[PDB]
Formats: structure tokens, C-alpha cells, sequence
RNA sequence: AUAUACCGCCAUCUUCAGCAAACCCUGAUGAAGGCUACAAAGUAAGCGCAAGUACCCACGUAAAGACGUUAGGUCAAGGUGUAGCCC
RNA sequence: GAUUAACCCAAGUCAAUAGAAGCCGGCGUAAAGAGUGUUUUAGAUCACCCCCUCCCCAAUAAAGCUAAAACUCACCUGAGUUGUAAAAAACUCCAGUUGACACAAAAUAGACUACGAAAGUGGCUUUAACAUAUCUGAACACACAAUAGCUAAGACCCAAACUGGGAUUAGAUACCCCACUAUGCUUAGCCCUAAACCUCAACAGUUAAAUCAACAAAACUGCUCGCCAGAACACUACGAGCCACAGCUUAAAACUCAAA
């Protein structure tokens, strides 16, 4: 890195700065007087102080980016969010006053809930015991569960099974499926859970 | 191996074709329902047939499971099935000494009496120049010691890029064995 | 009290047969052994087997097993932090009687003298 | 012809940190070995690392990288020892 | 090899052969303390003087006994039990609980360090019982001597060569799993071997001088017996002895090497 170890990462949060002094603790007061003496890295060209900034969608966009083509990756993301919203506005107007209350029309709420419904709670990692590697049901850290949900969704949409369907239509359809606990990405989660359950007897092989 | 034992409370498949202790067909049902039936009737679940696409399981008592297992072992003890043919491999050299070829020839004979398949490979000896016709003569030498006991299951065929030969030997079938005895007797009558 | 060593080794003057046959001289070294890491074992299996039990009974539907699923995640979170807590205390020596490095510097000052000076 | 005679210029460990003159001491003056900082026989020039310099910073990247290891590569860069050819 | 020069001896030179100098040194690991103890004829001065570990702890022989764990049988329950890195084979008059029940083996104590010549000896009881009022001493004898093995008659839980089966492997006459026998036990006779090694002989004495090749378990003195003398051939050949007949004890030489 061209930043010396002395450079600290920037904290981009307006609220963190407008917070009154009285509310601050003696520890939080020390951190603030310390940062005035520290070197701060330049803000990356991705995240800003915008109120419409979503780190999850920004991350999902980077996992869809091919060869540094962020403009295209961003275009696909915003096209997917519009396709989700239009599909819900169509389901909303065609529904009865009672069903309308249960219909979500926010694509950000659908996007987040769709991914949370695909996160695998348990994982399988190879473990060496007695000179033999064994697949073993193991807990997954929170970072890993979020990554797998994204990677599985993107992988499913890139599958060749879809013929001539554009990504914003594929991804929009898969998100709404997972939003309702359906589709092939949820099945992939159930498979990993079934494989973890059938290897329950092999749990002891883990040493942590 | 597949054993005739209680499958347990955990059934691998979601949809299960079930039968009654008396053989009555209960149809297809979810594994959760089967677990309720096992507790309701206090019976254990066994797997009768697995090849069928809808998994076939049967409810049975502990005594019944034993009686079935007793039947099966008598069927085998009385009518034992032949085991799968075990393949024994030998890798020889063209310049193999004659004492070591007799040792391995005696070993091949014991494999043929046990009705095994003997895959014999012959490679070119170290720092030796040999032709495929000379390497193929060793096979005949090995099979000449077993006149009416062994024959070629697969005939000598170049392999490994033509560097080595390879044949498969087997024990003569009962029909082929009676034929050898017949032909041998005819020669005796002629002589 | 340390077991006796009188008449235990094969030596000139000792009539009896040897009691002990040490492969190494019974002389104190100037160092102690290094702290031997304890064999690792799987943890949180109890909570892991309750979550997988509910899945088995509810067709692997997470909606019915929310309470057990959260319990398994809490156990791993607590155990994950336990990895950091133990490691910190293990290096600090909070639980150890003394650290082999600390205990060996002390023996360096009082080395065993099996020879005459 | 000989890289198994070599110079020259290099690969490689090296994405290493060691090498070592001259002394001193231990082992009964054997091959050998030489540290403990609340210190117990080592002192060590030099070389390398490092430091400096180049590029956009003190960062990073370059460059640098000893002694040796593989008779490693190259007699066909050029030069050259030895042997050989000269209608 | 020839050649040049030099070197040694010299009417000689020096190729082969033979001879001439053959023991006061050793024995933890280099060859060597012979598996163990005990005589005679003798040897030693360690015997009179002059003195301090008698008894008990796991010596030995005999007879009797049994706490834990097995096996077997029975009743009641279960459908499986066994096997593990993982399988297969094996059993299914099987497994679990309870009760009854050895001619097998002897947790803990034992962190003790004893007994016995050594080999060996560690459940309980009882009987008998553990040589020598100098020392050394029998390979010419006598009596012993782990384990394995032989002969005969018995017992039989468990283990287990061999053998059979399963697996592995290029092969697997193995290592891994299962079954089972000789054998391990008793009685009566044999056999007489171990890395029978604590590889350190017995008795008496010393801790100063040179402490002392190395390592190991510090270095020595007196005295005695036993043993050793390059490697390999060779725990072999032959002879002899032996209840040993594919055995044991004693034990060479030729050829070979410049090391071991
Ligand atoms: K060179
Ligand atoms: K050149
Ligand atoms: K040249
Ligand atoms: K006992
Ligand atoms: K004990
Ligand atoms: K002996
Ligand atoms: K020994
Ligand atoms: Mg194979
Ligand atoms: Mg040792
Ligand atoms: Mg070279
Ligand atoms: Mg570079
Ligand atoms: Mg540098
Ligand atoms: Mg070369
Ligand atoms: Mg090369
Ligand atoms: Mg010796
Ligand atoms: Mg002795
Ligand atoms: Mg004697
Ligand atoms: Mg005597
Ligand atoms: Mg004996
Ligand atoms: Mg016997
Ligand atoms: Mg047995
Ligand atoms: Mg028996
Ligand atoms: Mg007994
Ligand atoms: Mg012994
Ligand atoms: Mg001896
Ligand atoms: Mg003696
Ligand atoms: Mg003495
Ligand atoms: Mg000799
Ligand atoms: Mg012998
Ligand atoms: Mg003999
Ligand atoms: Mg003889």
C-alpha cells in the first residue's frame, strides 16, 4: 500500500460528528482528540455521505462487476431495483385492499430480506484429523454468511440455464423468489444444511 | 453392505412409500407422518426396497425384523452367491530371471484356482532392447504351465504407448474344462 | 517428598539389582518444558444438534426454528470471542502459574551445578 | 574439441542474513566449541543486510542482495589455457 | 615403458624364501568376568587381636482357601451384537439386567526396594524352611537354571504360533479384523538354552597422590580363580559326551582380506 501504516481509515458519518459533546463519554472524548493528530486516508471514490447510500447494494454491485466495469455493474443494479419495484407496483394495483397491506413495494427492503433468507446458518469446512481431511459441520461467521448469500445469488443468475434473459430480469425474479423463501438459491441453502445434517456424526473432528 | 435393520427416526427422503406390518400398502407419505405412525403403533421402520424411485419402507416389530434376518441368512448359507471377481495384477520385466518367473508363475496358479482374474503386464527391462514378439513369449510360458486350468480372458495387447504388453487370464469354464478333457481323451484313444 | 534414590541405580557398591533404568541422567536441567498446547475439541455441538434437530422435524424450514437457530449463532459468537479471550490470557499468563520463558530466566540465575569448581 | 581449464556476464537458494581476517578463551592443548543483560568468554576490522539514493513522500516499487550451493548456463558475444586442422 | 640426470650400496647388487627380536598387557561398550552355587589337592593374608543391621517385608516346597473379572446356564426384556482410520467377514439358542458359578490370572498397596546362588519371587492361611565363626577355588564333578520345546495322563476362562476366512497391496506367505489349534495351567519325566546383561567376577581395603583416552555407572590398591590375543570363515566342520536324533556342550583349519 502507498499509505504508511500510520494512516487511519476515514469515518464517513455526519451523525458521528454533529453529536453533542455532553453526550460523549471519557473514552469517546479521547478518541476524538486523538484523531486530530492522526493521518487520514483519502475517502475512496465509492462511498459518500449520501442519505441514499447502502453498503450492501454497493457490495453486491462490486461482486457483479466484471473487469472493473463499475458503470455497467451499477447500471445492472439500478435496473434490477426498478424491475423489482415495477413488478410490485403491478402486483399491488391488481390486488384487493386486504392483500395490498401484505405487498412490499420497496426494492431495498426486498433486496435485504431476499439475501437474509439465503444466508446459510451452518457451513462445512474441511478439517484434518488423524492425517485425513474430513468435511465437518461448522459454525459460519457473520461475514461469511453474507458473502455466500451474495455469491449464490450472482452465481445462479449467471447460470447458462437462463437463455437470452437479461440480468436485470433474472436477478429481479430471483430476489422476489428468495424474498418469499422460494427458488433455487434457497434450495442451495437447504442442500448445505442437509449436507451439514448428514455429517452431524463428524462434528467431533473439529478442534475449535 | 446393506443391512436389514431399523432405519431409525431419521428418514433420508421426504416422501416415503410405506407398508404395514401385515404387508398392507399404506401408500406414500411424508417422513414426519411416518414418525408419528411408528410412535402410535410402537413399531420400527425398515427399508424393504431402495431401487424403486419412491423409497419403499415397511413397519415391523423387533421380532419380525429378526425373523426376516433369520430367513435371509439361511437363503445365503444354503444358496451362497458367488463373490465379485477379484482382479490381481502383476507387472513383469522382459529380462526377469527364471527363478523369479517361476515364483510369480506359482503365484498366478494359486490365483486361478481361486477363480480370480490375473492381469499380467510386461514392460521393457531396464537397459534392455526387446521386441513385442519376445515379450509376448513370456505370456505363453506362463500359460503353458497351466494347460487345462487357465486361458486368455483378454489376449496380449500393446498398451502404455506400445512400451508394454498386457493380457488377462482366467480359469476355464466348466464347459471349456469338459472340452479339454474330451479332446485329451480323444488323443489318448488315438495313441 | 521425593521418592528415594538410595540403591536404585546400577552402581559399584550397590549389591541389589537396579530398581530404575533411566535412559537420561537424573540431573535437573536449567530449563523447563515448553507449554504444550491442549488438543482442540469441537464446541457448541449441543446447540448445533438442537438446531439440526428442529430442521429435521420441520423439513429444514428456518421459519419454525428461529429460536434454536439464534441460540446456535449466540453460542458461536460467545465461543468465537472465547478464542480471543483465552489467547490473550494464555500469553499474559493470567491462568498459568508462570510462563516457561519467565520460569527459565529464573533458573538461568541459579543453574544446576553437577560439576566441581 | 574441452563451460569438467577459464575470464567475461549470469541463473539458483535470496520472497535469505549471514560471511569473516587478526586475536582471545574452553575441551587435560583431540576432531571441535565459545551464549544467558539481575549476563556465565568472547573481542571482532571488513563484506552483506540495514542506512542512504532513483521514482510520486519517511509509504510502496525498483535497485541492491555478501560468502558459498548446483564442476548450474554460456569456448556459438568477445577474449583465452590445453589439444587438434593448415591444398 | 624408453630416455636424461640423480640416489644407495659396490665386485657385487638384492628378487624370492627362511630365520633372527615370542608372555608381568587386558576382560562396562574394542577379543575377554565363562547363567548360578558348592570341593579336594592347594593358594592367599583379607583368619587371633578388633568392633556396629540378629527378627519382620515379594525366597523355596507342600496343603488348603477366594475377592474382582470371565465362561456357562436360567428367568424377563430388546433386534441386533461384534469389528474401527474406515470396512468386510464373523455370530444372531445373539445382546442387556439379575442370580448361580474355575484345575485360569493374581487391581490398589508398590512414590516400597525386600527375599533368593542365579533363574526368579508382589492374593490369603498354615507347616517345613532360607549352607559355611578365615578367604579364593571344580569346563575332570555335583545340584540348579526364564521362555520356548519333547513324552504321557488331565483341566480349559482367556490369550494364542500355525492354519482358515475378511481387508489392504503391483504382490502381502505380513502389518489391520474374525475364528480356532499346538502352547501358556496341573501331575510325572525330559530338554539345559537367553541381550541367562546391572554385558561391570569373588574376598579385603582406599578416596591421597598423576583424578581421568572417549562414552558409560568417578579413580584405584592387595589377593585369587575364570577368560581374552586382527577380521571373516564360525553359535560352522570333524571328534567326543549327553533321556538330547532338524538338538545342546566343547570347538578348529584351508582358501580370503588390510582392515575389522
Ligand atoms: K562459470
Ligand atoms: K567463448
Ligand atoms: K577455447
Ligand atoms: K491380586
Ligand atoms: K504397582
Ligand atoms: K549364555
Ligand atoms: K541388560
Ligand atoms: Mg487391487
Ligand atoms: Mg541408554
Ligand atoms: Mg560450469
Ligand atoms: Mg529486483
Ligand atoms: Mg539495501
Ligand atoms: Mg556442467
Ligand atoms: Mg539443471
Ligand atoms: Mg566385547
Ligand atoms: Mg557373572
Ligand atoms: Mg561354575
Ligand atoms: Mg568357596
Ligand atoms: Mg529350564
Ligand atoms: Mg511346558
Ligand atoms: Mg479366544
Ligand atoms: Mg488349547
Ligand atoms: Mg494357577
Ligand atoms: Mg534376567
Ligand atoms: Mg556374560
Ligand atoms: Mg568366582
Ligand atoms: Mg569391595
Ligand atoms: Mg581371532
Ligand atoms: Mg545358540
Ligand atoms: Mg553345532
Ligand atoms: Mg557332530
Amino acid at each position: 500500500s502507498r499509505y504508511s501504516p500510520e494512516f487511519k481509515d476515514p469515518l464517513i458519518d455526519k451523525e458521528y460528528y454533529r453529536k453533542p459533546v455532553e453526550e460523549l463519554t471519557e473514552e469517546e472524548k479521547y478518541v476524538r482528540e486523538l484523531k486530530k493528530t492522526q493521518l487520514i486516508k483519502a475517502a475512496p471514490a465509492g462511498k459518500t455521505s449520501s442519505v441514499f447510500e447502502d453498503p450492501v447494494i454497493s457490495k453486491f454491485t462490486n461482486m457483479m462487476m466484471i473487469g472493473g466495469n463499475k458503470v455497467l455493474a451499477r447500471s445492472l443494479m439500478i435496473q434490477t431495483l426498478e424491475a423489482v419495484k415495477r413488478k410490485q407496483f403491478e402486483k399491488y394495483h391488481a390486488a384487493s385492499a386486504e392483500e395490498q397491506a401484505t405487498i412490499e413495494r420497496n426494492p431495498y427492503t426486498i433486496f435485504h430480506q431476499a439475501l437474509k433468507n439465503c444466508e446459510p446458518m451452518i457451513g462445512l469446512v474441511p478439517i484434518l484429523k488423524g492425517g485425513r481431511f474430513y468435511q465437518v459441520p461448522v459454525p459460519l461467521p457473520d461475514r461469511r454468511r453474507r458473502f455466500l448469500a451474495m455469491k449464490w445469488m450472482i452465481t445462479e443468475c449467471r447460470d447458462k440455464k437462463h437463455q437470452r434473459t437479461l440480468m436485470p430480469e433474472k436477478l429481479s425474479h430471483k430476489l422476489l423468489e428468495a424474498f418469499h423463501n422460494q427458488g433455487p438459491v434457497i434450495k442451495r441453502k437447504h442442500d448445505l444444511h442437509k449436507m451439514a445434517e448428514a455429517n452431524r456424526a463428524l462434528a467431533h473432528y473439529r478442534w475449535w | 453392505k446393506t443391512a436389514f435393520s431399523n432405519v431409525g427416526r431419521k428418514i433420508s427422503q421426504r416422501v416415503i412409500h410405506l407398508f404395514d406390518e401385515k404387508g398392507n400398502d399404506l401408500g406414500n407419505m411424508h417422513r414426519a407422518n411416518v414418525i408419528r405412525l411408528m410412535d402410535e403403533r410402537d413399531l420400527r421402520l425398515v427399508q424393504r426396497n431402495t431401487s424403486t424411485e419412491p423409497a419403499e419402507y415397511q413397519l415391523m416389530t423387533g421380532l419380525q425384523i429378526l425373523q426376516e434376518r433369520q430367513r435371509l441368512r439361511e437363503m445365503e448359507k444354503a444358496n451362497p452367491k458367488t463373490g465379485p471377481t477379484l482382479r490381481k495384477e502383476l507387472i513383469l520385466s522382459s529380462n526377469i530371471g527364471q527363478h523369479d518367473l517361476d515364483t510369480k508363475t506359482k503365484q498366478i496358479q494359486q490365483w486361478i484356482k481361486k477363480k480370480h482374474l490375473v492381469q499380467i503386464t510386461i514392460k521393457k527391462g531396464k537397459n534392455v532392447d526387446v521386441s513385442e514378439n519376445e515379450m509376448e513369449e513370456i505370456f505363453h510360458q506362463i500359460l503353458q504351465t497351466m494347460p487345462g486350468i487357465a486361458t486368455f480372458s483378454s489376449r496380449p495387447q500393446a498398451v502404455q504407448g506400445g512400451k508394454a504388453l498386457m493380457c488377462v487370464l482366467r480359469a476355464l469354464s466348466k464347459n471349456e474344462e469338459k472340452a479339454y478333457k474330451e479332446t485329451q481323451e480323444t488323443q489318448e484313444r488315438d495313441t | 517428598a521425593t521418592p528415594s534414590l538410595r540403591g536404585r541405580l546400577a552402581r559399584f557398591g550397590n549389591p541389589r539389582k537396579p530398581v530404575l533404568k533411566p535412559n537420561k541422567p537424573l540431573i535437573l536441567a536449567n530449563r523447563v518444558g515448553e507449554r504444550r498446547r491442549e488438543k482442540g475439541e469441537a464446541t457448541c455441538i449441543t446447540e448445533m444438534s438442537v438446531m439440526m434437530a428442529c430442521w429435521k422435524q420441520n423439513e429444514f424450514r428456518d421459519d419454525a426454528c428461529r429460536k434454536e437457530i439464534q441460540g446456535f449463532l449466540d453460542c458461536a459468537a460467545r465461543a468465537q470471542e472465547a478464542r480471543k479471550m483465552r489467547s490473550i490470557q494464555e500469553t499474559l499468563g493470567e491462568s498459568g502459574s508462570l510462563l516457561p520463558n519467565k520460569l527459565n530466566k529464573l533458573l538461568q540465575r541459579f543453574p544446576n551445578k553437577p560439576y566441581l569448581s
